[PDB]
């Protein structure tokens, strides 16, 4: 019932549903920057930054972040505090 | 906006090919050589007539829109505005240059 009283659009002279929704998107748009560096000392570290090796080397370095988040348990030896202590520091240091 | 680092609105005419040969064949071309389609085909739409390397982003991607549904041949160009002026919201003047 409530879908039936959407369909009183009614503006389809000669253009479908399809037509609809993608002509409306394509007069009001404006495209965006990409920001794309200069001054080559500066572009040389952007090579590093936006790269596919390094978001995906990072993607599986967050992924052992949360593997290391959920290992803790009631209880833990002494021995298994002190490696999570050290693991914290490796994590928080190559993420800043 | 890969080929802009700052948008500015328009390109160099030398990029138009490069930029259609990497869209997916449920919106750009086929497969095969786009010498023998794509390039064929550029000339068939309807284009502003600026000058050599001045084309603007929404005067690209609207004649793609164009083609991919209810396609028109020449003769009607400015019943395609019509419809728009009568059915679409305001256009707000941003189809002068759009409507030839």
């Amino acid at each position: 019932t409530f879908q039936e009283q959407g369909e009183k659009e009614y503006k389809n002279c000669e253009l479908d549903k399809n037509q609809r929704q993608c002509v409306e998107y394509a007069l009001k748009a404006r495209p965006l920057r990409r920001y794309i560096p200069k001054n080559p000392y500066q572009y040389k570290f952007w090579y590093v930054v936006n790269s596919s090796p390094f978001e995906y080397m990072m993607f599986v370095l967050i992924m052992l972040n949360t593997l290391c988040l959920a290992m803790q348990h009631y209880e833990q030896s002494k021995m298994f505090n002190d490696a999570m202590d050290i693991l914290n520091m490796v994590f928080t240091g190559v993420f800043t | 906006s890969e080929y802009d680092p700052e948008a500015k609105g328009r390109i160099k005419h030398l990029d138009v090919v490069t930029l259609l040969r990497r869209i997916q064949p449920p919106l750009g071309f086929g497969k095969l050589c786009p010498h023998r389609v794509a390039c064929k085909r550029l000339v068939a739409m309807n284009m502003p007539l600026n000058s050599d390397g001045t084309v603007m982003f929404n005067a690209t991607l609207f004649a793609l829109v164009r083609t991919a549904l209810k396609i028109k041949t020449e003769g009607n160009l400015e019943q395609a505005n019509e419809e728009l002026r009568a059915v679409i919201k305001k256009i707000w003047k941003k189809t002068s240059m759009k409507l030839l």
